[PDB]
RNA sequence: UACUUAAAAUUUAAGGAGAGGGUAUCAAGCACAUUAAAAUAGCUUAAGACACCUUGCCUAGCCACACCCCCACGGGACUCAGCAGUGAUAAAUAUUAAGCAAUAAACGAAAGUUUGACUAAGUUAUACCUCUUAGGGUUGGUAAAUUUCGUGCCAGCCACCGCGGUCAUACGAUUAACCCAAACUAAUUAUCUUCGGCGUAAAACGUGUCAACUAUAAAUAAAUAAAUAGAAUUAAAAUCCAACUUAUAUGUGAAAAUUCAUUGUUAGGACCUAAACUCAAUAACGAAAGUAAUUCUAGUCAUUUAUAAUACACGACAGCUAAGACCCAAACUGGGAUUAGAUACCCCACUAUGCUUAGCCAUAAACCUAAAUAAUUAAUUAACAAAACUAUUUGCCAGAGAACUACUAGCCAUAGCUUAAAACUCAAAGGAC
């Protein structure tokens, strides 16, 4: 562009940063609603231990929960983060372990 | 261990960095005679490049005056039968012979074209010199 | 040089033809409604410039032309 | 590469090299130049290389550039008198431009000197307050005053949680 | 605070050199002007008006707010956004504390009095500082550092690439190392922001003309090869009609259907529908689209140069509207073959349509995939294409897909064109070799 045209436009438009399931919070606080299976996208083979939460915002969510065994049921208090699954396409929350009714997974 | 990098320099050049360097701990033996007498460019490379839009060479076309005088003898009797000896380095042929009388007429003050190339024929045909007038 | 991302377009455009081609009754339905939208818009718009401007009735003389209408 | 013949035109320290400072009364300057010609060629340079130096040292005067208007350049101040003052620059380089509107309006070395001192008159060295506006924020940094006590904490005498205790006890 | 008249601090009102968030799919606002007989018809705006959305900024501090109704006569859902404290809510958790001794403010002539300002404390790894203890994470690559076993695409793991189906340095447990350390790791948020590009990767607009700026500096152009429009004209080959005439004609790789109302000849007649061989191995004209059978008429030409949209005029083919034309070609359709099927490729027939005259439509791989203009050819190989490269002006681009899409506005367009997003998904997509 020439500097006659730098000057008319000046500097670069910035696109606004959209939020992410957290909505620009560190966690949210959720009950839980429905506990089930999610199948890991190609090439990875598991039987992936994911729930529903209802947020403390009013929305609902899927939330993989990390470790080996979880005691999580319905009714359940639960404290969730952000950060992907990678390879659970659509869940963008995870469970905390060691906060309310969710657990530190029991060691072996 | 040694500098093969031919496009970079000059082959003086890359012996005095080598030296200095401290790899090649000997002089060659051209070394000094090339630093007394060196050569007039230094042999470097270069990329020969085409020229583009108005860039022309500069290369004066050889015309002397005497082929004003020349042209007009090959157009009007063209070469004469005596064949040209290129082996003579003194070789006066036929058409030089007209260049140099066409040019004593001229020195005496003639300055019509026309007078100085019918008189020199007559002189021609005086020596004896055998002038055919071809226009075929 | 390959075609393929002509190929991408070019499979859009013919699904997409095919859709409209389907649905092309209903379309024309939703059009000759939003274009009723489109004037009662209008005519709301001129309205409320003469009532802010403190006249009662409108203009004399004056009817706002239907310019969304098939008048062509 | 920066964009634009003679980038340097566009950077702070040559924006700063000019040295025409207008007197007060100076409020327009009117540019009228030719494009095409050979007397002109000064002129030219002149609206090119300083009239972006004299707008930075005089950001409240006027400049108003006009082209192909007349036969030759001049250059016209307009004074808040409303004297107007005619300058010929025809066959003038832009150097003889600058150096001749700088003898005639411009302000001497001696004026501009003093008002940079009187700009400068209320900043006191000793005054403690803001990085901004002070060198130091508080006695403590002073050498062979008493130190912060977020520092070096203070002797148990001279704090008021031991001084409370004490009023207590006695 | 001074004088019978002046120095400050602090404000208020009317203004304006310049600067000042987002969306142009907010493009028009609709009285927003001037004059001063009261007329004139103006004012703002792509150099961003107006509309909407978001946000405290100018930081020794400033601005706005003070239960709500912008205001607060009034009305109402009737007061901690003063200190401490509570309910609810939230990922978010300080004392319902002491003193006016210091400073500040208020009052008093004054000794003085008052103050949840403030001072000194209480609370809390949020930070810094001094000490003392040691914990936290990590160990496939990026990136410092793994022993053994268990598991066996399961259980699990990853910021990215990825790991796990029997010897897993990547999972779990151990072992040893590595990093940081009164912290350590996770999540969230913030800090880095245009002088780069546009033949083939995102990107030069289908074409030209007129403005205002920014640049540039010359004084010309045109001067019969197919621009364009109108009228007239016609050589070849078809078609129709007629005479004569084979028995078949037509068609394919081979067949079938079709046909004998055919076929072949005509130095016979009519027709002027449609399209213009050779020339053309040419490279002209025109803004582009486009334009080449012949003749005639009208006609291209000078702005220094580049640079234009919200205006104007154009714009292959296909398509739409009305009235005509119709030799041949031909979507569709019907008939015949082929095939597992053949809604196709091949055969035959015949429409819309290609033609004329009016109007619309405004799209092309509208592509030299090269914006225009003026220089330079050396002090220059990413690859390929079409050698490199400077300057000027405008346009355009900012990972891929979603998307020649949704919504918006304009349009003779109505299954349309131009304008043109986001959610969401992915870690690539793409160009050349
Ligand atoms: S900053 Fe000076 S005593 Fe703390
Ligand atoms: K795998
Ligand atoms: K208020
Ligand atoms: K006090
Ligand atoms: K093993
Ligand atoms: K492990
Ligand atoms: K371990
Ligand atoms: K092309
Ligand atoms: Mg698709
Ligand atoms: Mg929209
Ligand atoms: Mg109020
Ligand atoms: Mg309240
Ligand atoms: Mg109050
Ligand atoms: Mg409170
Ligand atoms: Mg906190
Ligand atoms: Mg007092
Ligand atoms: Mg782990
Ligand atoms: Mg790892
Ligand atoms: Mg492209
Ligand atoms: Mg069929
Ligand atoms: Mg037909
Ligand atoms: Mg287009
Ligand atoms: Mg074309
Ligand atoms: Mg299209
Ligand atoms: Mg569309
Ligand atoms: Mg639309």
């Amino acid at each position: 562009a020439t500097l006659n045209q730098m000057h008319r436009l000046g500097p670069r438009k910035e696109p606004p940063k959209r939020l992410g399931p957290t909505e620009g919070r560190p966690q949210l606080k959720g009950v839980v609603l429905r506990t089930f299976i999610r199948k890991p996208k190609k090439p990875n083979s598991a039987n992936r231990k994911c729930c529903r939460v209802r947020l403390s915002t009013g929305k609902e969510a899927v939330c993989f929960i990390p470790g080996e065994g979880h005691t999580l049921q319905e009714h359940h208090v639960v404290l969730v983060e952000g950060g992907r699954t990678q390879d659970l396409p659509g869940v963008k929350l995870k469970v905390v372990r060691g906060k309310y009714d969710c657990g530190h997974v029991q060691k072996k | 261990a040694g500098s093969r990098l031919e496009t970079v320099g000059s082959v003086f050049s890359r012996t005095r960095d080598l030296m200095r360097a401290g790899v090649l701990k000997e002089k060659p033996l051209w070394y000094d005679i090339y630093k007394a007498f060196p050569p007039l460019r230094e042999p470097v490379f270069r990329r020969p490049r085409l020229r583009y839009g108005k860039a022309k060479a500069d290369i004066q076309d050889i015309f002397y005056q005497e082929d004003q005088i020349r042209a007009k003898f090959f157009a009007t009797y063209g070469s004469g039968q005596k064949a040209f000896d290129l082996f003579n380095p003194n070789f006066k042929s036929t058409c030089q012979r007209f260049v140099e009388k066409y040019t004593e007429l001229q020195n005496l003050g003639e300055t019509d074209e026309e007078k100085l190339f019918v008189e020199t024929g007559k002189a021609l045909l005086a020596e004896g010199i055998i002038l055919r007038r071809v226009r075929e | 040089k390959n075609v393929l991302k002509i190929r991408r377009r070019k499979m859009n455009h013919h699904k997409y033809r095919k859709l409209v081609k389907r649905t092309r009754f209903l379309r024309r339905k939703v059009r000759e409604g939003r274009l009723k939208k489109k004037q009662i818009k209008f005519e709301k718009d001129l309205k409320r410039i003469w009532l802010k401007a403190g006249l009662k009735e409108a203009p004399e003389n004056w009817q706002t032309p239907k310019i969304y209408l098939k008048n062509k | 590469p920066m964009k634009g013949r003679f980038p340097i035109r566009r950077t702070l320290q040559y924006l700063g090299r000019g040295d025409v400072v207008f007197k007060e009364s100076v409020k327009i300057m009117t540019v009228n130049y030719n494009t095409y010609g050979e007397l002109g060629e000064g002129a030219r340079k002149f609206v090119f290389f300083n009239i972006p130096q004299i707008q930075y040292k005089n950001p409240w005067v006027q400049i108003m550039m006009f082209k192909n208007m007349t036969p030759s350049p001049f250059l016209r101040f307009y004074l808040d008198s409303g004297e107007q003052v005619l300058v010929d620059v025809e066959t003038k380089s832009n150097k003889e431009i600058m150096e001749h509107i700088k003898k005639i309006l411009g302000k001497k070395e001696e004026t501009l000197r003093e008002e940079e001192l009187e700009k400068q008159q209320r900043f006191h060295p000793g005054n403690f307050g803001p990085r901004k506006y002070c060198l130091r924020e508080c006695m403590c940094e002073v050498e062979g005053q008493v130190p912060c006590p977020g520092l070096v904490p203070l002797p148990k005498e001279m704090t008021g949680k031991y001084k409370a205790a004490l009023k207590a006890s006695t």
